[PDB]
């Protein structure tokens, strides 16, 4: 059947006015919410356009309205004849379509759309909201009202990151719906830095255990409370069924499939707590409203399948009455929710050809003879895509633009429910807000997002660290990462690897680079080391005692050099004590190194000399010990000349030090003067197994071999003492200077213990 | 209005260009000989042999629906319209046999694709049809454009020419050419130099700029063309004012039609071009030839086409113009077969043969059109047996092996190309086949003239040799230059070169980083010769000198011991030189010790001089300092570093790995400060003593710093050696000349 009208415009248009034939037939069942409230709203926007002074005043439009019967092949065979009879023939008295507005199904709007575009007559479906319509590659000549299907993806990925939400779960659906979704909802989830699980989908002819099994699978990861749902109403039905069998809490971010509808959530009113739905934004018309409720077969001989839609809808046959005064009131009559965008089509074609119309014919308001070959690529590409006006029966002091964008779809706008309860044992949705272009949620009606008990906290999977470095994220998902905490040893030097300097453990928390601090680790210059610098005072003392020996050189009858030889000595050792405890520098340690083993051999020359005189028995004492010194500066100049500078030393890795030593160490130099003073030592002992009897002087010659003793048992008593305190430098320099402190003072004291006897008596 | 119509069991639809396309006040214009009424003409005897055929359909007769296509797209979608009015008096159509017109194609595929409609081409090759998305029940017996992209840029791999220049008409047939060679050339190494395009609507002036850039490029000598035949040449006759010598590789545009060379025969020799090879079908030549506007009353565009190619006006209107008779025939002087006539057969039995067999699969009980095969499913048709047809060609000439007609994947048709050079022979020009392309290649070189004696167009001079030559890219993309790198580090990888050794010197490319330690490893070389025979010297006279000893007596001990330390000196400077080194590194320092502390008590013997005692307390001296050595050993440790910090001239490497001037100089600090007190002490027989002592001092002396600041590489040990083996050899020569005065 045909539904033509006047014809001075034809205007093209397809509608499911029967379902698909079930027994293997053609057409079945009128489809009365699909195909007869969108022809019938189709029809009334044409008597509004009609009746209308602003908008086609002086010419009359048509309409060649047909069935598709919900089928693609028949939807082509109907569509043969708008290009059969418009521009196929030559170059039922054959009509010019102009425009085409019709097309529900996806299937169908792909198959017209091929069909037309062959012949540039150009289409503005209503109701296909398929993701593979954008592309103009293969649809050169459509556009459409309603927005595609991944404006729902982008509101969803914009909603999630919205409450923070960033490892969540997927659950998808077989066939075109729920598949070519799933993948843009996962492309704005990249874009958006959010995390997918991508969990398995649905077959849409899929068991109950097979529901129950994949609810498990989503039941695995329980840090990912948040499921997406790209099924349709019978999978998410099915889905909800199986969550309230399993008894499983969860919160669903659904699409258009779920929307505000009752019949999903039937016996699952449990499940369903804090569902969030999206639905395609629509209003109601009322002048379409009072148009259709005045509609009886009697007078309506324009519809060809009213009489059809009048059977199926009240119990009448036309044959036998066994129908009376059924008017179509409200009571049993709800509007479809995409008759508004029918009617935003067609006045989009009608003001598309008015605009063609006018900048055509500027000076009168009828056809020219320049209007008879319309273009449908100039009418499609200059006028119908270039349209912004108000969407008509509905106020114009609201943002309603009837507009297309570059690839003609529609206008995204879509309204956010929450499937909740207000208090009482009833459930029903509640608007929340509205996706034209960015989010306009209230946390105000939402159950879960009361500042009580948190905003339902499904964040990521892992959290921040700041002492953990994040670089342990999970192998295949790197949205679980592990905050494995890095050794103290390793300090933190770039931003996510812990790793060492070897000076300082953790000196800052900049996490840029290592710091050196510039401090002394042996600074033991202190009262800590009070005790021993007051000893090598006393050795001071001591010096000033050697003034009073010069004073005693000037009347004692009984040389005299060898006494202020080992006066100087231990001034020397006393002055290298002070110069390594005071204050240890490159400069200041080179000094005592030599002045220390200067008063050694100055020590060992005296007693040389002394030993040499006994066994013996000026000028020869003076060459000896002049010959001593100068071997004693040959050894320290091979030993500065070996290396000069200190550039101190680092500490061992177990521990974080600032300066281990204030110049060079690790040398065994000081070991041969130390060997050299033990083999003098030696000698003297073993010239004094039968020199020490000596009747001239007896008393100096005791004293003489009793330091001897003494300093042979110092020097054998600290080389191993030196050898353990080398691994501490902290207290090495404080053993050495007590060392020789202890050993100038006992030299002192032996010299100085018979010279106050012989001067008493 | 003109249609053809003949009726059959199954109708063939048919889709030709007879008119060509008005470019005045009419929609259809003249009547195209070549491509028009010959193909239609084709495919009727094509048609004509199938129903006569025996073995193919025997009982089913094919019918012939055959409209016009005016050339024009909109034109051909109007009559193809004609093709979907049977499942949708009306004639079921099984399959199309149209196209000759890639837009055309394009077209009548998008139509017949929604209805389930077989379509086979015969001259449509726009690589724009090879998608199934799009096209998935178009198929053509021709192979699409991009094909002849890999049947000649392998030629370029053939003749090592990696380096090309590209130039192009734009449009439909060039543009899609040129991402194919590009894409084929890239996976090929070729790099392509320039990329130019041609217009329809240019000039000369812009022509010559072309050549122009062409020209300021000597390192790219081949052109690679992807043009129509009138941009061919002119672009040949614009190069021949221009004076350039190239060697173009030409796509089919060129072919081998003697228009595109016209009067510029000097400047496209050696050109290389591809033709679609088509063998001629001689059956139909007698079907075409014997063809007169009497009989063939089943083609109504026959008396336009007799109207056309001879002046007659016997139909209608005999005396407004010449009226001819039946004195004018088609023969063989004025008639040529088109070159795509063997396609066009080729696909009429592409239909046919899918037929039969689909026959064989639905209605296998008889030899006539059961009522199972009437529904004709194009979808089972097309994707069951009109892509899975392995039969030969109908009319190959003999012995031609290479004749079965196959379908892949995608529905083109195979690809076979012939390769044609253009040369001069004798004193004519002409083309000359030199290979095919059937998938492979088969040029024929000892055929083949080049532009002069050769065609080198190489832009990459030469490759990189081994050995730190192979060096890495200058800043060019095509190859790269060769750069040297210092030979004291091997080129480990293909672009730098790093050291991976102390010495290195890497021995060829293979296994660079070897071991070659380059040690200080010396034998008995000329400058060894000398210590070894001074040693062997000293150990004489130290035999000589006990064996005259205790014979004759009447230090003693002391004695004894220091012709023993001497001995030990003397032995010194051969335990010094050794080629190997191992782990035990003490041995000769405590030697030297030992020399020392001998010589330390040999000394003290003279300066003592209870004597038991000091002989005993000097040996106790002498275990002090080995004491002192063995904790200067406690402290050093070998190893095989190098102290030669000369890189590639630093050829030796220390005997052991330690710092010389750590300990050894404490070592010798307390062997001078000994020796100095001996000194002192003897200089208050011993005069000769103190002299020898003296003159090792300054020895020693002297020879100390020569082995810090000349720092030999090998000569250091043989110095040190020499001093010792000298003040050993002054010792003896003291200790020897003694017992002289004494005898
Ligand atoms: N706009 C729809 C969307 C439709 C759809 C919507 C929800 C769930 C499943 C589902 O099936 C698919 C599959 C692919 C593309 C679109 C859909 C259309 O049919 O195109 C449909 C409302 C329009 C109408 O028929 O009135
Ligand atoms: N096979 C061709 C190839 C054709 C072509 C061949 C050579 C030079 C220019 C050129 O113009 C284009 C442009 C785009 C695509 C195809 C072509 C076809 O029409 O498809 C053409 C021989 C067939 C015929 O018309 O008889
Ligand atoms: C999400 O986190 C941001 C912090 O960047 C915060 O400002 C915002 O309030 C949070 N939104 C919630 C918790 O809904
Ligand atoms: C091309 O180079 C290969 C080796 O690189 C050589 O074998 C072949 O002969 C060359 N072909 C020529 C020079 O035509």
């Amino acid at each position: 059947k045909v539904l033509t009208l006047e014809g001075d415009l034809v205007l093209g248009g397809l509608f499911p006015v029967h379902q698909k034939g079930g027994p293997a037939e053609d057409c079945g069942p009128v489809n009365e919410h699909r195909g007869i409230q969108r022809l019938e709203a189709m029809l009334f926007a044409l008597d509004r356009i009609n009746r209308d002074p602003h908008l086609l005043p002086g010419v009359r439009l048509g309409a060649h309205i047909l069935d598709s019967c919900s089928k693609d092949t028949h939807a082509l065979e109907q569509a043969l004849d708008f290009v059969r009879a418009s521009l196929s023939r030559g170059a039922d008295a054959p009509t010019a379509i102009t425009g085409v507005i019709g097309g529900s199904y996806s299937d169908v709007s792909i198959q017209v759309a091929n069909l037309l575009r062959l012949f540039q007559i150009p289409q503005i479906s209503y109701a296909s909201t398929s993701a593979k319509l954008s592309d103009k590659s293969r649809y050169d000549y459509f556009a459409r009202t309603v927005p595609p299907d991944f404006f729902q993806a982008k509101a969803m990925a914009e909603i999630l990151r919205f409450f923070n939400w960033t490892y969540v779960s997927t659950v998808a659906s077989e066939g075109d719906y729920g598949e070519t979704g799933i993948e843009a909802f996962e492309l704005e989830a990249r874009a958006r830095n959010i995390c997918v699980a991508t969990s398995e989908k649905v077959g849409r002819a899929m068991s109950r255990a097979a529901f129950e099994g994949v609810v498990r699978a989503l039941l695995q990861k329980p840090s990912a409370r948040v499921a997406v749902l790209f099924t349709r109403s019978e999978d998410a039905r099915e889905l909800l069924a199986a969550s309230q069998r399993l008894n499983a809490s969860f919160t669903w971010v659904a699409s258009d499939g779920w929307g505000a509808l009752e019949s999903v959530v039937a016996g699952s009113e449990g499940a369903a707590e804090g569902a969030i739905t999206i639905e395609l934004a629509s209003y109601p018309i009322s002048d379409f409203a009072s148009y259709f409720q005045s509609l009886d077969p009697w007078n309506n001989s324009r519809n060809p399948w009213f009489r059809e839609f009048w059977e199926q809808r009240f119990r009448c046959s036309f044959r036998q009455r066994d129908c009376a005064a059924h008017s179509l009131r409200a009571v049993p009559f709800e509007q479809e929710s995409k008759i508004m965008f029918v009617v935003n089509a067609v006045y989009a074609m009608a003001h598309a050809l008015h605009n063609m119309h006018r900048a055509l014919c500027p000076n009168t308001t009828r056809l020219c003879d320049a209007m008879r070959p319309v273009n449908g690529r100039r009418l499609y590409k200059d006028f119908v895509l270039n349209v912004k006006f108000d969407a008509p029966f509905r106020p114009a002091d609201t943002h309603n633009e009837v507009r297309f964008d570059r690839f003609g779809d529609g206008i995204g706008r879509y309204n956010i429910f929450t499937y909740l309860r207000a208090g009482s044992g009833r459930y029903r949705y509640q608007k929340v807000g509205y996706w034209a272009e960015g989010l306009t949620l209230d946390t105000s009606l939402i159950p879960w997002a009361s500042p009580s008990a948190g905003p339902l906290p499904a964040s990521r999977c892992s959290e921040p660290c700041l002492q953990n470095e994040v670089k342990s994220v999970q192998p295949g998902e790197v949205c679980c990462w592990l905050c494995i905490p890095c050794q103290p040893y390793e300090y933190r030097l770039d931003e996510f690897t812990c790793a060492d300097c070897g000076l300082g453990y953790w000196p800052n928390a900049s996490l840029t680079g290592c710091f050196e601090l510039p401090q002394e680790y042996i600074r033991w210059g202190d009262a800590w080391a009070v005790g021993p610098v007051t000893i090598a005072c006393l050795g001071a003392l001591a010096t000033l005692f050697v003034l009073g020996v010069f004073v005693r050189h000037n009347a004692t009858p009984v040389g005299r050099e060898l006494c202020y030889i080992l006066l100087g000595g231990v001034f020397l050792c006393y002055c290298m004590t002070f110069i390594f405890i005071a204050k240890p520098s490159t400069a200041v340690c080179t000094l005592r190194r030599l002045g220390l083993g200067t008063a050694f051999s100055v020590c060992y020359s005296a007693l040389l000399t002394k030993t040499n005189r006994i066994a013996r028995i000026p000028a020869s004492q003076v060459a000896i010990c002049l010959a001593l010194i100068s071997g004693q500066l040959l050894i320290v100049v091979a030993w500065l000349v070996v290396e000069a500078p200190g550039t101190g030393k680092e500490t061992a890795p177990e521990r974080r030090e600032v300066v281990t030593l204030r110049c060079n160490h690790r040398d065994a130099s000081m070991l041969g003067s130390l060997a050299y003073n033990v083999l003098l030592i030696a000698l003297c002992t073993l010239y004094a197994f039968k020199t020490r009897k000596c009747p001239e002087n007896f008393n100096e010659a005791k004293f003489i071999g009793f330091t001897m003793y003494t300093t042979c048992i110092i020097w054998l008593a600290f080389l191993p003492i030196f050898y353990v305190t080398s691994s501490d430098y902290r207290v090495q320099t404080t053993t050495m200077c007590v060392s020789v402190s202890l050993s100038g003072s006992v030299v002192l004291g032996c010299l100085f213990a018979p010279k106050l006897h012989i001067i008493l008596f | 209005r003109r249609e053809i119509k003949i009726e059959g069991d199954l109708v063939l639809g048919g889709l030709f260009p007879i008119n060509e396309k008005g470019t005045g006040t009419e929609e259809c214009g003249r009547i195209n000989e070549d491509r028009g009424i010959q193909r239609l003409e084709a495919m009727l005897f094509a048609i004509d042999e199938i129903n006569k055929d025996d073995y193919l359909l025997p009982g089913v007769k094919l019918g012939v629906h055959i409209l016009d296509t005016c050339s024009r797209d909109t034109y051909a979608l109007e009559q193809s319209l004609e093709f979907v009015r049977a499942s949708l008096i009306p004639l079921l159509i099984a399959g199309v046999i149209g196209g000759s017109y890639s837009s055309v194609s394009i077209q009548v595929a998008n139509l017949l694709r929604l209805f389930q409609i077989p379509q086979i081409s015969y001259a449509s090759t726009s690589a724009k049809l090879s998608d199934k998305s799009r096209y998935d029940y178009f198929a053509r017996t021709v192979p699409p454009d991009f094909y002849q992209a890999k049947a000649m840029a392998e030629i370029l791999r053939f003749f090592n020419w990696t380096y090309v220049s590209t130039v192009a008409s734009e449009g439909d047939y060039g543009e899609t050419g040129i991402e194919a060679f590009e894409q084929e050339a890239r996976l090929r190494n070729i790099c392509i130099a320039t990329a130019e395009k041609v217009g329809r609507s240019n000039i000369r002036k812009s022509y010559d700029s072309v050549i122009r850039e062409l020209l300021q490029k000597p390192n790219a000598r081949v052109v690679v063309l992807f043009m129509r035949s009138d941009d061919s040449r002119e672009l040949i006759a614009a190069a021949s004012r221009a004076n350039a010598s190239f060697t173009w590789v030409a796509s089919d545009g060129w072919g081998a039609q003697e228009s595109i060379i016209k009067g510029s025969e000097h400047v496209a020799y050696g050109a290389i071009t591809l033709e679609l090879a088509s063998q001629p079908v001689r059956q139909f030549d007698r079907y075409f030839q014997s063809l007169n506007p009497y009989n063939n009353h089943r083609n109504p565009w026959f008396r336009d086409f007799w109207e056309q190619k001879f002046q007659c006006s016997l139909q209608n209107k005999r005396n407004h113009r010449r009226v001819c008779d039946k004195h004018l025939a088609i023969d063989s002087s004025n008639y040529e077969q088109e070159s795509k006539i063997m396609f066009v057969v080729n696909a009429v039995y592409a239909m046919a043969h899918a037929l039969h067999k689909m026959q064989r699969t639905l209605c296998p009980n008889t030899t006539k059109l059961c009522d199972a095969m009437k529904i004709l499913d194009g979808k089972k048709l097309y994707k069951d047996y009109l892509l899975k047809i392995n039969f030969t060609a109908p009319f190959n000439p003999n012995k031609d092996a290479d004749s079965i007609v196959k379908f892949d994947t995608f529905g083109d048709g195979m690809g076979r190309y012939n390769v044609f050079n253009f040369q001069n022979v004798g004193g004519k020009y002409s083309y000359l086949k030199v290979g095919h392309w059937a998938e492979t290649l088969s040029l024929d070189v000892n055929s083949i003239h080049w532009s002069r004696n050769s065609v080198p167009t190489s832009q990459c001079s030469d490759p990189c040799a081994p050995n730190e030559m192979k060096n890495m890219q200058p800043g060019d993309v095509c190859c790269w230059i060769c750069i040297p790198c210092e030979p004291y580090e091997y080129l480990a990888d293909e672009f730098t070169c790093m050291d991976c050794g102390s010495g290195q010197w890497p021995t060829a490319d293979l296994t660079g980083c070897y071991d070659l330690p380059e040690d200080y490893i010396r034998w008995e070389d000329a400058w060894a010769i000398g210590p070894v025979t001074i040693a062997c010297l000293g150990f004489m006279c130290t035999c000589m000198v006990v064996t005259v000893f205790i014979k004759h007596n009447n230090g003693r001990e002391l004695c004894y011991i220091l012709l023993f330390g001497v001995g030990l000196s003397y032995c010194m400077t051969f335990f010094f030189i050794a080629k190997p080194s191992p782990v035990i590194c003490a041995l000769r320092r405590l030697g030297l010790g030992s020399s020392f502390a001998i010589c330390y008590s040999a000394l003290l013997t003279k300066t003592n001089c209870s004597p038991s005692s000091q002989v005993f307390i000097c040996l106790g001296l002498i275990l002090v300092q080995i004491v002192m050595v063995s904790v200067w050993l406690i402290l050093e440790a070998p190893g095989t570093r190098r102290y030669t910090l000369a890189e590639k001239r630093e050829t030796v490497i220390l005997k052991c790995n330690v710092k010389d001037s750590s300990m050894l100089i404490s070592l010798t600090y307390d062997v001078i400060l000994v020796i100095l007190c001996t000194v002192y002490a003897f200089k208050t027989e011993a005069k000769f003593i103190g002299f020898t002592m003296y003159t090792t001092c300054i020895i020693w002396l002297a020879f100390l710093p020569i082995f810090y600041v000349t720092s030999s590489d090998y000569r250091v040990q043989t110095t040190t050696m020499c001093i010792s083996v000298s003040l050993s050899g002054f010792v003896v020569l003291g200790c020897l000349f003694a017992p002289k005065v004494h005898i």
